[PDB]
């Protein structure tokens, strides 16, 4: 026996009107925030794996589409945020900064330069999450890629194309 | 002299002091009953760690307050109680009586007594559940407990407020150490505390019959909870006996308290807890098992005298309390690795380590060295003990490492030789029988003995005659000797040149 | 009037709802009409809005929701004292035997208190079994526990029944025997061979067949204590034999498992421990009479480590081994002298004279299993004067460990003994002090006391 | 010694059938602030003074 | 048992009709509901598992005589969660905190003997100098106390029986 | 054996001791039964509101 | 302006208006009885319930306490008043002197330095113990971790590290004692002010008889101090008592906070509460921490989550070992597991790689011949593996050590080693110059010479 988010004020707006009004299905209010996951009440089209945009300059990832409510991962310092927040889908899913510029930078994971060396040049935003080429848009490995040590190189080849697994102990 | 008519006048007493008028209180009702554990609808006022009383005479304690009802477990038999009986609140938290008056008595959890002897007298009530005195509040411990024993007298010695853990397998030993220190205390102003968590009552009974049998009874206090009562009883026994110890503690007093099992008291707490659901970690023990065993030992201290002033109010000047603790672990197999003994080996300050090799050859005390360790260190011992004793220690440990491998093949370079047969002669000299406790000038005799040369041209058949004819020979004549050393052990060239003309003139002039 | 309804059968599981004010207490038992039969259900677990958990003492089949069941307002009773003695039980005190109802003077309840301190008797005396090696190497306490550690096809039941029999004659005791998770074939046979050896007149019998629900293999050790509690308190002292604590221990654990709580260690039930003591601190020697056991132990893995027998060894007093090895030497009973143990060999407890017999035998034995190698390796001609000296007094002692006893002469004919511990003690003296050297080993074996043995020899 | 308390148990006893009468008057009137003049109270006392 | 779940119910609608000042009607409406929740061929029906949107529909049309626009939508939300067998218990939690608003509290007297007019007046007036609420004595009569009154203002008892002294005093020897 | 003697003299003191103390209830309770069933209920329950 | 509404252990749920409710990491503060208790926020529940954990004992709290809200985090005092004094989790004085004369308080609660802020050095620290110098250099600036289980020698062997440490550096130090005995703090503390050096460190403690939320946030509050001499520009030692215990606070707390269980019962977040802790404490382009931590392992098991994740956040890192410690070897250091990022030809230079690469593969092989050793003994070997047996034996007895600080306990006087004589003495073993001397003569000796003065001795 346990409680949904089922809590007073709420129940009361839908006691004062069961059929509540379309308003905007784009936006919500967060109702819990804990250890960098939140639960959003609303966000009625929000699809699964879309970003959703948080008070300052902040995102968090819709992973759970439940009954009247929607859990989200937290991408960056989660403590500063608070219940009763309001919050909006953006229609996207999370691309990064790509190109030939980002050669020789450092950067975190959304693509922000790390280093200091000032912003970046790259060439367009690609898709985090996409499908490999399929089964008839590959081709065999052939070509080399040369590690230079001796050991590997001549006993365990390493092709351009290849997925090769180190695995050891801690140092 | 029995004599009716003061039995008449105490009840008589009891009925003066009743006061007839009632007190508003706050109710409850039990709402559903399992495995000691209860849950209670009502109770408003309650608060966590209050003792709830039911029906009868029993109690509990509430431990949970959930949003609608309180979880608590009973302190007794479970079994006759029902969903709707009344429960009134008492706002004491959990508490027991405290006093000097409890020595010679045998006692519940609850402070109600098991023996036949009657009701109890006590100096008010102390807390079961309280945070152990400051950093810096302690004091550093500087005076020695002497136990029967030769050996961990002079190799794993324990001061005063020490917390030491006697580990070892089943029936090694464990019990019988412990309550021979109890035992030598019986003169040395030191109060002493037994608490018998799980064990076999008919094992308690013949406990307390052996202490009443050495006159050991009138400086105890035993705290008694059987294999055969509720495991919240259990958890709840060893902080039962905490709070009696802190009593002489605070009081600028010395006092010694045994645990029989920590072990059992973990597995009381891994029944309540699952029982409350409360997810496992290793061993299926709860993490918190670790905080059980820290919060309980972490009260045994010793403490400076501006402690001892500010909490009696300035009635006690100048003096410093103690608690001494030796906790017993009971372990499978020998392993010290395992959870448990890991945790309480992180917690004392030192371990006493019986090995069931060393018991089985008739090596008694099996006291394993290299395990074994005092972390407080030398300070606690005399000096006339710290300087006999010195690395007979380390040189035990390592005459065992080459005895095993002189097992294994040949090489005897005539100081391996002299050096297995000096260990043979010490390992020969520091088994003892149960009950025998002797002084520190019997013991310091013994160990000039060993370490000055005077086995050499003993029998390793004659080393127990040798001993028990030097002794007797040191109370026949030089006594006045003995009562020095054990008033004050003082080592000085005086007494080196007096104890060194006793072995001469023994080893010279008696037989054995 | 019944007063309670059934809401769910799950199994061996079985919900009641009672009125508010009437909820059955824990450990009461109730009735229900289970077609054609009545079948009895005992609360484990008081829930809310009145609903009571409880198990079926019997097979749940055909149980209907809704039904009403009849609230007893105490425990399941037995029925105790003389009158069951020679009878057959199941767990509910019911006859399971042919031979009709039982006279029933007094009918008591099966979950009992445990005795209290002030009850427990202020000495600590000795059982006299009769049986050369048990009374020599592994001494019972009065009240104490035994373990017995063999395999069946060794004379495990043999042995019962010559304790069963020198308990009763030689004493004037009665046993108590509970078949906890027992094999109906062996059921029947243990039945038979007791009554045609006369033992059966002497021992109450209760039986939890495998085929039987959880519930009821569990409680039927408890029966069995009960009875045992009620001899007691005519002031007898009284041998109860538990057929093996094992499957108490895995009855518990099942039963905690259906109830869905929590399982600790090794998959065992959170209330192991607590199990084992209710169960083993009520046999005791209190000041009006005693209760010894004699329990069978089987060993998980061969694992010592293992939480039941690291439970089972925390209450065990005494420790009999059985050996195929020495049951092929002809040597009977087959005890191991070296393996057996009892924690009551103490002078303190015991005497010097005593303790100094068992230690010396102990290191006879062990000095010649040593030299036993030593002559599997390298013949008789190694050793000494002096080994073979310690040879010769081992075999002799060795054969003196054998015995007749009066449930075995259907087989060797020899009338049976009964050898008091003095005789006991003086035997194993003599023997290992050199005296009876001059006649042979074979006149010490399956004999007696050591006058007979002398006396055997002068013709033999 | 134990002997010696056999004859006292009785003894003792014996004295505390006839207090026993008196404190149980006493506490009545503890609990009850009016007093009680024992009209059909001697019965009461006779019968607890027999059991002890 | 729901006594857990039916305090945010309770909460909000009693909040509702305090700012619609119909308190009275809402717990008529509620006690309709709590009664049509215990008829035999209903409580067969919110057992089953019928889409929510049926079964509140079949609920509703028996629900004659109340509001469709705020009490049957109460009904809509406790079938949306499946609920409904909390009704019972909201009716209670939502008198009691009805009972908290109007500051005004019920209380029982127990003795063995029934109690005078001017007794029960001294009464009243006495709790109403310890709680706040105006306080409305219900009359027990249980020869239990054997002597005296016992006071029971819920959880907050005041025992004047002679057998809770008498008791009371057992334990002091 | 002077030490188990004295504690033999504690434990028949708090045996009979008990037995005085319940029998004293018991007859306090039969006291209080027969002689409350009068206007002296009004006495308490007036001083009870009194109090309350 | 809240009120207690559940009661849980040391976990407390509070309700407050819905305008009203908490930050995260804000402090509440209730009356208990005649204590002041201080509650921690570290979840947001639905409808302005909010979940802490209480700073002290939970004994005594009602349902319906009002409880305050403070509007900022835990805050303690900072700076160079800090220093020569002892101090509880809320920043209190726990010593009997006066009030700290602090002119700043920082918020326990920050953020970590910037990738763009982060330094490196190269400089070898030369700490006395000449196992930890030669198997496992550590530089200035860098974080050193002893891993070992329960009385190995953990808290020993960083007292020789402050003895040794303290010789060469100047600057300011804070210790914090996270859930340990609080007789070591006691004894630490007066050996420091009977040695006069009190006036440069700075001490918190949170010991193991106190109520999970102490032990959990101790940690944090002496990185925050720590952090403040940092920012001042000063290079700073910082020693933690032992930092198992801030994760078994977080695992004791973990369930009660309503939270799946995970691996062997741990917190799901377990990772995560390591990391936030481990990343603030480091070097900056304008000052260096220089760290020291304890490890426990429980059960010494090496391969267990916490200690497994412990591993990855330290540059040199120290296994101590139950199995040399038995055989009387102190310090009972296991070099075949002992590492270092610093042990680079580069960083030490030729030789110190070499030889310690020799004393490693030495030792390995001593490791692979006792399986044969065991079961057949050692007349079955060859006769250059009885050598390898003889110089791993010495080489051994030669790491042992006589520690200042372990005079109350061996009575020898201790022994300091410098790194111009330790790879030379090792170097001469491993080519046998020295091979001639008995196993014994290297047992507890501090140079070369001194093995061979006790060989002298036999
Ligand atoms: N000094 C001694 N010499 C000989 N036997 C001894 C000595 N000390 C103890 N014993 C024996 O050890 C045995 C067990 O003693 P004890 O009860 O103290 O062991 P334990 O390991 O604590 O047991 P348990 O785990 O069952 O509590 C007894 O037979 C006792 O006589
Ligand atoms: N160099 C040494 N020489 C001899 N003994 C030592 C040495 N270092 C440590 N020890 C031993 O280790 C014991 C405990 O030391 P220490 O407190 O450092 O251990 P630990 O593993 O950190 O323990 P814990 O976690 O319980 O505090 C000492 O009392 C001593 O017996
Ligand atoms: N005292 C004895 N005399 C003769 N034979 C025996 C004796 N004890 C055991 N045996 C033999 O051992 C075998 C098994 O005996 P049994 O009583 O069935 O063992 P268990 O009770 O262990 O099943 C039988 O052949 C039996 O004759
Ligand atoms: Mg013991
Ligand atoms: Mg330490």
């Amino acid at each position: 026996q346990l409680n949904s988010t089922e809590i007073s004020e709420l129940i009361k707006q839908r006691i004062a009107q069961f059929n509540v009004v379309s308003e905007a299905h784009n936006e919500g209010t967060i109702v819990s925030v804990s250890d960098g996951v939140i639960r959003i009440h609303g966000l009625a089209d929000a699809m699964q794996g879309e970003m959703i945009s948080l008070p300052g300059n902040r995102y968090a990832i819709a992973l759970n589409l439940e009954r009247d409510s929607v859990g989200a991962v937290v991408m960056g310092p989660y403590a500063d945020l608070a219940e009763g927040m309001k919050v909006k889908a953006t229609g996207r899913i999370l691309e990064v900064p790509v190109g030939r510029g980002l050669l020789g930078r450092v950067v975190n994971t959304l693509g922000a330069p790390i280093d200091g060396k000032g912003p970046l040049d790259h060439d367009g935003f690609s898709a985090v999450e996409a499908i490999a080429p399929g089964v008839i848009e590959r081709q065999s490995v052939d070509q080399p890629v040369q590690t230079g040590y001796k050991a590997v190189d001549s006993m365990i080849p390493i092709g351009r194309g290849q997925r090769e697994l180190i695995i050891g102990d801690r140092q | 002299q029995l004599n009716s008519t003061e039995i008449s006048e105490l009840i008589k007493q009891r009925i003066a002091q009743f006061n007839v008028v009632s007190e508003a209180h706050n109710e409850g009702t039990i709402v559903s009953v399992s495995d000691g554990v209860i849950r209670i609808h009502g109770l408003a006022d309650a608060m966590q760690g209050e003792m709830i009383s039911l029906p009868g005479n029993r109690y509990a304690i509430a431990l949970n307050l959930e949003r609608d009802s309180v979880g608590a477990v009973v302190m007794g038999p479970y079994a006759d109680l029902a969903e709707g009986m009344k429960v009134k609140a008492t706002g004491r938290i959990l508490e027991v009586p405290v006093g000097r008056g409890l020595l010679g008595r045998v006692v519940n959890t609850l402070g109600a007594p098991i023996d036949g002897k009657g009701p109890l007298d006590h100096d008010g009530f102390s807390a079961v559940e309280a945070i152990a005195p400051g950093v810096i509040e302690r004091q550093s411990v500087d005076q020695p407990v002497q136990t029967g024993y030769k050996a961990v007298d002079s190799m794993i010695p324990i001061g005063r407020g020490q917390r030491e853990l006697i580990i070892g397998d089943r029936q090694t030993g464990k019990t019988a150490l412990a309550i021979d220190a109890i035992i030598n205390q019986r003169d040395s102003g030191i109060k002493a505390i037994y608490v018998a968590i799980g064990q076999k009552a008919s094992t308690i009974s013949n406990v307390v019959r052996k202490l009443e049998e050495h006159g050991a009874l009138a400086n105890t206090i035993v705290v008694v909870a059987t294999a055969s009562e509720s495991a919240a009883l259990q958890y709840l026994a060893p902080y039962a006996g905490a709070a009696m110890g802190e009593y002489f503690r605070d009081r600028g007093e010395d006092a010694l308290i045994i645990y029989d099992d920590l072990s059992k008291q973990a597995v009381a707490y891994r029944q309540i807890s699952l029982l409350l659901r409360r997810p496992p970690g290793r061993e299926a023990f709860p993490g918190d098992v670790f905080y059980l065993h820290s919060r309980l030992l972490e009260r045994a201290a010793r403490v400076n005298a501006e402690y001892v002033e500010a909490f009696t109010k300035g009635e006690v000047k100048g003096k410093t309390g103690s608690l001494t603790a030796l906790p017993i672990i009971e372990t499978q197999a020998g392993d010290v690795s395992a959870f448990v003994p890991t945790n309480v080996i992180s917690i004392t300050d030192g371990q006493i380590f019986l090995e069931t090799n060393l018991f089985n050859a008739g090596i008694r005390p099996a006291v394993n060295p290299g395990i074994s360790v005092s972390r407080v260190g030398g300070a606690a011992q005399t000096k006339i003990m710290k300087k006999l004793s010195g690395g007979i220690r380390t040189a035990l440990a390592q005459y065992r490492e080459l005895a095993a491998f002189s097992q294994a093949a040949s090489d005897l370079d005539d100081a391996t030789r002299k050096q297995l047969d000096h260990g043979q002669k010490v390992t020969e000299l520091l088994k003892q029988k149960q009950y025998a406790p002797m002084s520190v000038a019997q013991q310091s005799l013994v160990l000039f003995a060993a370490e000055r040369g005077y086995l050499a041209d003993v029998e390793l058949s004659k080393i127990g005659s040798f001993e028990a004819a030097l002794l007797a020979y040191v109370d026949r004549d030089h006594a006045p000797l003995m009562q020095e050393i054990n008033q004050t052990g003082g080592y000085n060239d005086e007494i080196e040149g007096k104890l060194k003309g006793i072995l001469d003139s023994f080893k010279a002039t008696q037989s054995w | 009037m019944a007063t309670g309804k059934i809401v769910q059968v799950i199994g061996a599981v079985v919900d009641v709802e009672f009125p508010q004010d009437a909820v059955p207490r824990v450990y009461d038992a109730l009735e229900v009409q289970n077609g054609n039969e009545r079948l009895v259900l005992e609360v484990q677990q008081q829930l809310g809005g009145g609903i009571v958990r409880t198990i079926a003492m019997g097979s749940s089949d055909g149980l209907r929701r809704g039904l009403d069941v009849k609230d007893l307002e105490h425990p399941i009773e037995v029925p105790v004292g003389k009158a069951t003695l020679g009878r057959i039980m199941n767990v509910l005190g019911e006859p399971v035997d042919m031979k009709g109802e039982i006279g029933e003077e007094e009918r008591w309840a099966i979950h009992r208190a445990a005795p209290s301190y002030e009850e427990l008797s202020n000495s600590q005396e000795l059982l006299e079994t009769g049986i050369k090696v048990i009374d020599l190497m592994a001494p019972f306490a009065k009240g104490g526990k035994v373990g017995l550690f063999g395999g069946a096809g060794v004379g495990k039941t043999v042995n019962m029944m010559e304790l069963i029999r020198n308990i009763a004659i030689e004493h004037s005791g009665y046993s108590v025997f509970a078949g906890v998770g027992e094999r109906t074939r062996e059921g029947n046979d243990f039945y038979h061979e007791m009554t045609d050896s006369n033992v059966i007149d002497k021992v109450s019998l209760v039986y939890g067949q495998m085929n039987e629900p959880p519930g009821n293999r569990l409680r039927v050790a408890l029966t069995g204590l009960t009875m045992a509690e009620k001899f007691r308190d005519e002031g007898r002292d009284v041998l109860l034999f538990v057929d093996n604590i094992y499957r108490y221990t895995l009855a518990g654990t099942e039963v905690s498992a259906l109830l869905g709580r929590m399982p600790s260690a090794v998959g065992y039930q959170p209330t192991l421990a607590e199990e084992m003591g209710v169960l083993q601190e009520r046999i005791t020697s209190t000041k009006t009479g005693s209760i010894t056991s004699v329990q069978a132990v089987y060993v998980p893995a061969d694992d010592l480590t293992d939480p039941s027998p690291a439970t089972t060894f925390a209450h065990l007093d005494a420790t009999v081994v059985l050996s195929r090895q020495i049951a092929s030497l002809g040597i009977y009973p087959a005890v191991d002298p070296l393996d057996s143990t009892s924690r009551q060999l103490d002078p303190l407890v015991v005497g010097q004279e005593h303790y100094d017999t068992a230690r010396g035998v102990q290191s006879i034995l062990q000095r010649y299993q040593e030299l036993k190698d030593i002559i599997a390796i390298l013949g008789m001609d190694e050793l000494s004067e002096e080994d073979k000296l310690v040879v010769a007094r081992a075999r002799k002692i060795q054969r003196f460990l054998s015995q007749p006893f009066f449930v075995a002469e259907v087989f060797t004919g020899s009338p049976g003994k009964y050898v008091s511990l003095k005789d006991t003690i003086r035997g194993f003296k003599g023997i290992m002090e050199g005296e009876y050297d001059h006649l042979p080993e074979q006149a010490f074996y399956m004999v007696g006391s050591i006058e007979e043995a002398v006396e055997k020899a002068k013709k033999l | 010694a134990q002997a010696e308390i056999e004859a006292e148990r009785k003894r003792a006893r014996e004295e505390l059938r006839k207090q026993v009468a008196i404190l149980a008057v006493a506490g009545a009137e503890k609990i009850i602030e009016r007093s009680v003049d024992e009209a059909a109270n001697s019965d009461i006392v006779d019968k607890l003074v027999a059991e002890l | 048992e729901f006594i857990t779940v039916a305090r945010p119910y309770a909460k909000a609608a009693f909040d509702f009709a305090v700012e619609h000042q119909s308190v009275e009607r809402w717990q008529d409406m509620l006690a309709f509901a709590a009664e049509v929740t215990k008829n035999e061929q209903m409580a067969e029906l919110l057992s089953g598992a019928l889409a929510p949107e049926t079964l509140a529909e079949s609920f509703i049309a028996v629900a004659g005589e109340q509001l469709d626009e705020n009490g049957q939508n109460l009904i809509r939300v406790m079938a949306e969660n499946g609920r409904l067998n909390a009704l019972p218990d909201v009716l209670e939690q939502f008198i009691h905190l009805r009972a908290v608003s109007e500051a005004t509290a019920e209380v029982d007297v127990i003795s063995a003997a029934a109690l005078s007019e001017q007794q029960l007046a001294k009464i009243s007036a006495a709790m109403e100098k310890r709680l706040s609420r105006k306080v409305k004595l219900n009359a027990k009569i249980d020869k239990s106390v054997m002597a005296g009154v016992i006071i029971r203002a819920g959880d907050m008892v005041i025992d004047g029986s002679v057998r809770g002294r008498l008791e009371r005093l057992a334990d002091v020897l």
